């Protein structure tokens, strides 16, 4: 394509992000080349503009322009630290010259002027004037714009680092431990007396020395300085010295390959990282081998322990006659079946995961021309330090080493848990949700405190939140208090008063913390027993937000577990070539790309409303991650938009890996939010709202009236408590048996609205109660052997009041259209004949008192629109009862599925 | 294990020679039955315990002399040492039904374990067998076979002692180590035109070539059965016992052995520093007082290296490349900074966490080697590494070729004690005794299983 676009001259700026991994385009001019821009999107300009003709062939011209590049970086490097040196403002600068031409003239004139610093022994002047530009950076970041503000935030990425440095330089007791100090950290020199402006740069680290080789870098992330990055500096550039190649293996998570592409930026090179495990064609990877060779890059294996044997022994050998091409010193090395040039500035890294047998290491061929070196998590303190250096925290040493203490204190007295992760992980965590809430109040302590209480207060049990507090208060000093409380409580109140909810001490304090929660995180978890109130927490939070803000709400419910990955991310047709979206990706898409329905002033929620496993949450790290992208495995990479919003309710997180739990905002129910006597209420008035469109006024009020009245919960909390005392097959805490109970009751109670009109008080009263008395027992009790049921009629016949009609094991109102007298009764026992040839049809059946009583409650559960569990022993009669009861009546058609070891969701559409 | 493979056909040569071997009369077991048993056992143990490691090496002992006393001895003496393995494993405990002035022998292995010199008890059972323990000078010269292979483990090679016999033998030795495509090259060269020339030649490390052995040497010596009929030339090979697994056939068709010689540390120490020399001085009388404590340094952490858990938690195999990169820091340190000491503070701290640190994960070996580090270089005048030698620094006329000389002079005068890994080392006597004691359980909970089989 590149070759047939030698008249256009402009298809080549589509292949420039892969043929020099840092460059996302060329900027044109009319005739000529007025620059490059990056990824991130920067404008480096040439110094000397490239004319293109129409003869010239592609190769020519950006063979041209590859040394332009870095000709045009070296000389902005050059104006840069002049200016630099002259006196100018880090402010004023910046706005002139790219990311790493700043970069590299700031850390030249630190070296310059700490080397005489330390020769001097005078630490602190320095010290003020490298914080005095640090805080200048700090509030000019404020009042950047969308380009210079990551470049900002890199400048003070490096100047924090600076000033650690010089912090410890000037802690340091003796001039012996001064230079000790000073050798491990990577200094940087320029030699004035030297011709090759390009190899004018170079680096001593531990006494070695590397050229600074002048490839645009752009403006990448930057890791924190750490010392724990200085040692793995000093590990790459000693083996580097002795033409070894570098070889990293530790836990996953542990920033490998960030390190080496760290590395590389801090020498000026862009590295090449050869991701594996991707399906990752062998071919391919030999070509980019031979590019690595000949053009002299640095070419990183990521995740080089997962390859395929044959594919991991060619690249082995491929590895090692690349190494022994370097060490030798020969060039024109043997590989591709081919002899190609071998540059001396090549190298070879190699990052090595933990497999399933533990520790990973290199082939054998391959041990002895690279060093190993194992790889940390670094420690908590000093980056905690760096981070809020990040950020405009005063006395962030205090802050950090409080905050670090304070999460080893909550690991060690907390109750051990499985979600409860008090590590690097957590404090990033914290440090993130502190980010956004400066806005709202200070860079103090109570910032750090309000976090805390938003990240590790509501993923923490019950228990535990006294201990939280205590230490709160006993650790930091200062206990602040929560902003934009009146409003959104009052809002709160309404949506759920609204919805029938009762606004309990426990339920507002979840839906607090569930919207202090989602105001900043992306992805939530709902973690609690079923019938906590996950949704209707959540549910409520919604409304509230809606009510509030104005803000229109669009809901997506999805079940994970019931739909397979095909279904739920995308399907692709292998065969035939066409990706198809699936659930989720479709209803992303509906967001992103519509734009004429409400879409941008609403709030999107997508709930996975199922059991999480890894498998299918890792289909979407990217979009937990600050990424905040989803990476379909081939087809468009999908930008989640802030309204976007996921949250997973569960009831367990036995599976869930640790770095889902800490990278999304967790809340766990340990307690059910409301009590049993506002379930119920609330049930009522769920059943009373949908009889109020099939029924008159007065009727209504005066029906629920009795009902409420009816029963207390002075009487019903004796009930309720009895019956835990019994055995339940296939148990169910009452708290869930409350709607069977509610629905049943409010069913049979309206079932008799035409025998009330013309019926006494009392005898309504008592009707009202049997039939509540009726409803209980088959809602609480109704899962019992049989005996204990009667046991059950006992305690309710005690426990309700000794006036009100006593229910017996069979006791039912039969009425007669006649007579205008409830007439309960009980114990019919039919009779009936068969002939001969109907001594078995699959519908004969013999009536007897457990079966009219069985069938009755069945269908009494049936018109009650809720479904039903049979649960006994083999051949006790589940089936026939069942038959029974629904070939009597001319209302219900039964389909019979037989649940076998596997059938599949799709068995029961069939 | 992926190496001890046995074949029906080397057991049933083993047995010839019983037979075909006229020595010398063995003791006199009745009749001639007893005695061809006896000789059996014997050969058997002799040829087939070459190609095992130590520990099953005491392991086959062991079980072999039991599986020969319990026929040959009385239940007084198969009870008695049934309860004296299950003594020695710490699974069981108890008293032997000990019965005096009968089992004579039996009272000196008691008099051994009850004083927890494990060591001498399980070597009691070799004693036992009244053989002499092939070396590679018997195997190579017995076997009427052109392919061995030598296996060890990582921390230990035995091709100077393959140079060593065959220099000795008849001739030129020839090392053809592999690698790249250029080594694979000259080595398929160097073969085909050595069965011819008949010169013994060596391939070491054939582990990183798994490959190519597969598809090139694999099918080359099951074909070459005239190589026999070619000049009696003979083909070695060098693994590691804890590398890649080599293909069954290729190892049955050879010779196999493992070679257990583990140099003490005065040996390895003086080893290094004779070594270090062959090549050259490099700088001035500094470079070469660090590269002699550079030598000893690395001779203790090599030795302490084996032992495990004590000493190290991990087997860390500290090759030559950390030593020879340690070296590099060295002569760089002493160049760009002066003559004085100084900088002694950082040659530890890059020593012990870059060098020789960098392989370690777990913090507490990591100390270890900064504490081993801090002992070594930290001196002022009169350095002791070990307990019965202290090295004095250089002198002020720098004569390095003096400094040489007197190092290597203070090298030879120093002998080891026998407790050296409790003393010449830090840790205490009652880690190693605590480390025998593992070792001798695990031999008696083998062999005990071994029986339950058998
Ligand atoms: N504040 C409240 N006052 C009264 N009843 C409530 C309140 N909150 C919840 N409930 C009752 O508890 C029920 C819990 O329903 P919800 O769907 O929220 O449960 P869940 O714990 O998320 O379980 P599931 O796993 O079944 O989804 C509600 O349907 C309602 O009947
Ligand atoms: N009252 C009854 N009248 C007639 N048959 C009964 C009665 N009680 C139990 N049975 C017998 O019990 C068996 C239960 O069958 P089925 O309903 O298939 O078991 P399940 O309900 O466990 O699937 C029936 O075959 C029926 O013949
Ligand atoms: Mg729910």
């Amino acid at each position: 394509k590149i070759i047939g676009s030698g008249k256009h001259h402009d298809q080549v700026s589509k292949f420039m992000k892969k043929m020099f991994g840092s460059i996302e385009s060329i900027i044109f001019l009319e005739d000529f080349i007025t620059g490059v821009r990056s990824v991130e999107g920067e404008v480096l300009n040439l110094n000397e503009k490239i004319e293109l003709k129409d003869s010239i062939q592609a190769q020519e011209w950006l063979n041209i322009l590859d040394t332009e590049i870095k000709l045009s970086v070296f000389t902005q490097f050059r104006d840069c630290l002049g200016q630099l040196k002259d006196g100018t403002d880090i402010e004023v600068v910046v706005s002139k010259y790219i990311f790493q031409a700043i970069l590299l003239s700031a850390q030249v004139m630190w070296t310059e002027l700490v080397e005489k610093c330390l020769q001097t022994n005078q630490f602190s002047k320095y010290w003020k004037e490298v914080d005095m530009k640090i805080k200048g950076l700090l509030d000019k970041l404020n009042k950047s714009s969308d380009n210079v503000k990551k470049k900002i935030e890199a400048l003070l990425v490096e100047y924090l680092h600076f000033n650690n440095v010089i912090g410890q330089l000037k802690n340091c007791s003796t001039k012996e431990e001064a230079r000790l100090l000073w050798a491990k950290v990577q200094k940087f020199y320029q030699k004035n007396d030297t011709l090759d402006d390009l190899n004018s740069v170079f680096i001593s680290q531990s006494g070695y020395l590397l050229q600074y080789k002048f490839e645009y870098i752009g403006i990448p992330e930057r890791l924190i300085y750490t010392p724990l990055l200085l040692i793995g500096f000093a590990t790459l550039t000693d083996s580097l010295h002795q033409k070894y190649g570098g070889c990293f293996f530790g836990p996953a998570g542990t920033g490998k390959t960030e390190t080496v592409k760290a590395f590389g930026q801090n020498l000026g090179r862009v590295v090449v990282v050869f991701n594996c495990d991707d399906s990752f064609d062998y071919q391919v990877l030999s070509r980019l081998l031979v590019g690595i060779t000949q053009i002299g890059a640095w070419g990183c294996f990521d995740e080089f322990n997962r390859l395929d044997e044959k594919v991991l022994s060619a690249v082995s050998a491929n590895i090692q006659q690349i190494q022994n091409g370097l060490q030798v010193g020969k060039s024109h090395i043997t590989l591709l079946e081919e002899e190609t040039p071998l540059s001396p500035h090549t190298a070879v890294f190699i990052t090595l995961n933990p497999g399933y047998n533990g520790r990973s290491e290199l082939p054998e061929n391959l041990k002895k021309s690279f060093r190993e070196f194992s790889m940390k998590s670094p420690q908590s303190g000093t980056i905690a330090e760096m981070i809020l250096q990040i950020m405009g925290f005063e006395d962030s040493k205090s802050l950090a080493s409080k905050i670090v203490h304070f999460l080893e204190l909550l690991s060690s007295k907390c109750s051990s848990m499985n979600h409860y992760h008090f590590g690097l992980r957590t404090l990033k965590g914290v440090l993130r949700n502190c980010s956004p809430l400066i806005s709202e109040f200070g860079e103090g302590e109570k910032t750090v405190v309000e976090s805390l209480k938003r990240v590790i207060l509501p993923s923490l049990g019950d228990t535990d939140e006294l201990v939280f507090k205590d230490e709160l208060s006993k650790i930091f000093d200062s206990a602040g208090t929560p902003l934009n409380s009146k409003a959104i409580v009052q809002c709160l109140k309404d949506a759920g008063q609204r919805s029938g909810f009762s606004m309990s001490e426990e339920f507002l304090k979840k839906c607090m913390q569930f919207y202090y929660m989602q105001k900043t995180q992306q992805a939530l978890i709902l973690v609690g027993k079923a019938g906590c109130g996950k949704t209707a927490t959540w549910k409520t939070v919604i409304d509230a937000m809606a009510i509030f803000d104005g803000h229109a709400n669009v809901v997506y419910v999805i079940d994970t577990k019931v739909l397979t990955k095909e279904s739920l991310y995308g399907s692709m047709l292998k065969a035939t070539l066409e990706w198809r979206d699936g659930l989720f990706t479709s209803i992303l898409r509906r967001v992103n790309d519509d734009i004429t329905g409400t879409f941008k002033n609403s709030r999107i929620w997508v709930v996975f409303d199922s059991d999480l496993d890894p498998e299918y949450v890792e289909a979407m790290n990217s979009v937990l991650d600050d990424n905040k992208i989803l990476t379909l495995p081939n087809g468009e990479r999908l930008p989640i938009p802030p309204n976007f919003r996921i949250l997973f309710e569960t009831d367990n997180l036995d599976h869930t890996t640790p770095a889902t739990i800490t990278r999304c905002g967790l809340l766990w129910f340990s307690t059910d939010v409301c009590s049993i006597s506002s379930k119920i209420d609330h049930l009522l008035n769920k059943s009373y709202e949908a009889l109020d469109n099939k029924l008159s006024m007065f009727e209504l009020d005066k029906l629920k009236d009795l009902i409420s009245d009816s029963f207390d919960m002075a009487s019903l909390t004796n009930i309720f408590t009895c019956s835990n005392d019994l055995v339940h097959i296939l148990g169910v805490r009452t708290f869930n048996k409350l709607e069977t109970a509610v629905q049943l009751a409010v069913h049979l109670i309206s079932s008799y609205r035409q025998w009330f009109q013309n019926l006494d008080d009392k005898s309504l009263k008592d009707v009202i109660t049997l039939l509540i008395k009726r409803s209980l027992l088959y809602a609480l009790a109704g899962d019992s052997t049989g005996e204990s049921q009667r046991a059950f009629i006992q305690t309710i016949n005690t426990y309700f009041g000794h006036d009100s009609q006593e229910l017996s094991d069979y006791s039912t109102i039969v009425i007669a259209n006649d007579k205008l007298s409830f007439s309960s009764f009980c114990s019919e026992i039919p009779s009936v004949s068969l002939e001969a040839h109907e001594v078995m049809r699959p519908d004969i059946v013999i009536p007897t008192i457990d079966t009219i009583k069985h069938e009755k409650i069945f269908y009494d559960l049936l018109n009650s629109k809720r479904g039903i569990i049979l649960c006994g022993p083999p051949g006790s009669g589940k089936t026939m009862i069942m038959n029974n009861a629904l070939r009597n009546s001319s209302l219900y058609d039964v389909v019979g599925i037989n649940f076998s070891k596997d059938t599949t969701t799709e068995h029961i559409l069939s | 294990h992926w190496f001890y493979g046995i074949s029906i056909g080397q057991f049933l040569s083993c047995f010839k020679r019983v037979f075909i071997k006229k020595s010398r009369e063995t003791r006199a077991a009745r009749t001639r039955v007893d005695e061809i048993l006896w000789l059996l056992y014997q050969e058997v143990y002799c040829q087939f315990s070459t190609a095992l490691d130590k520990k099953f090496k005491m392991i086959m002992a062991m079980t072999m002399f039991c599986l020969y006393k319990f026929d040959i001895e009385s239940e007084q003496y198969k009870e008695a040492v049934l309860t004296m393995i299950g003594v020695l494993s710490e699974s069981s405990d108890g008293v032997p039904k000990l019965t005096v002035d009968t089992n004579n022998d039996l009272r000196y292995l008691w008099d051994y374990v009850t004083t927890k010199s494990y060591i001498s008890a399980l070597n009691w059972f070799k004693n036992e067998f009244f053989v002499d323990e092939w070396n590679i000078a018997d195997v190579v010269a017995n076997s009427e076979n052109n392919y061995f292979t030598m296996a060890s483990e990582r921390d230990v090679d035995g091709t100077f002692k393959l140079i060593e016999l065959a220099k000795a033998s008849k001739e030129s030795l020839k090392i053809i180590p592999l690698g790249s495509i250029e080594n694979l090259n000259y080595a398929q060269e160097e073969i085909s035109k050595s069965k011819i020339e008949g010169g013994w030649i060596l391939l070491q490390n054939i582990q990183m070539s798994l490959s190519w052995v597969k598809t090139y040497l694999h099918k080359h010596v099951e074909e070459t059965k005239a190589a026999e009929e070619h000049e009696k030339f003979k083909m070695f090979m060098t693994c590691h016992l804890t590398g890649d697994k080599l293909p069954a056939p290729l190892l049955q068709r050879t010779d196999r052995f493992v070679y257990e010689d583990i140099p003490g540390i005065l040996d390895t120490v003086k080893d290094l520093w004779g070594s270090q020399f062959f090549t050259g001085k490099i700088s001035g009388v500094w470079s070469v007082y660090c590269t002699f404590l550079l030598s000893w340094f690395h001779a203790l952490i090599t030795a302490r290296t084996r032992l495990v858990p004590h000493g190290f938690s991990k087997k860390y195999y500290f090759n030559d490349c950390d030593f020879q990169f340690a070296s590099v820091y060295l002569e760089n340190v002493l160049a760009t900074n002066s003559t004085n000491n100084i900088p002694w503070a950082q040659v530890r701290d890059h020593i012990a966490t870059i060098v020789y640190g960098g392989k370690i994960d777990e913090e507490k070996d990591l100390e270890v080697v900064a504490k081993l580090c801090a002992h070594v270089f930290c001196g002022s005048d009169n350095l002791q590494i070990v307990p019965g030698v202290r090295i004095p620094q250089p002198l002020l006329q720098q004569s390095e070729e003096e400094e040489r000389a007197r190092l290597t002079a203070i090298l030879s005068n120093t002998i080891e004690p026998a407790d050296s890994l409790s003393s010449w080392l830090q840790l205490p006597r009652e880690s190693i005794l605590n480390y025998e004691r593992l070792q001798a359980k695990e031999v008696a909970s083998s062999t005990e299983q071994l029986l339950q089989e058998m």
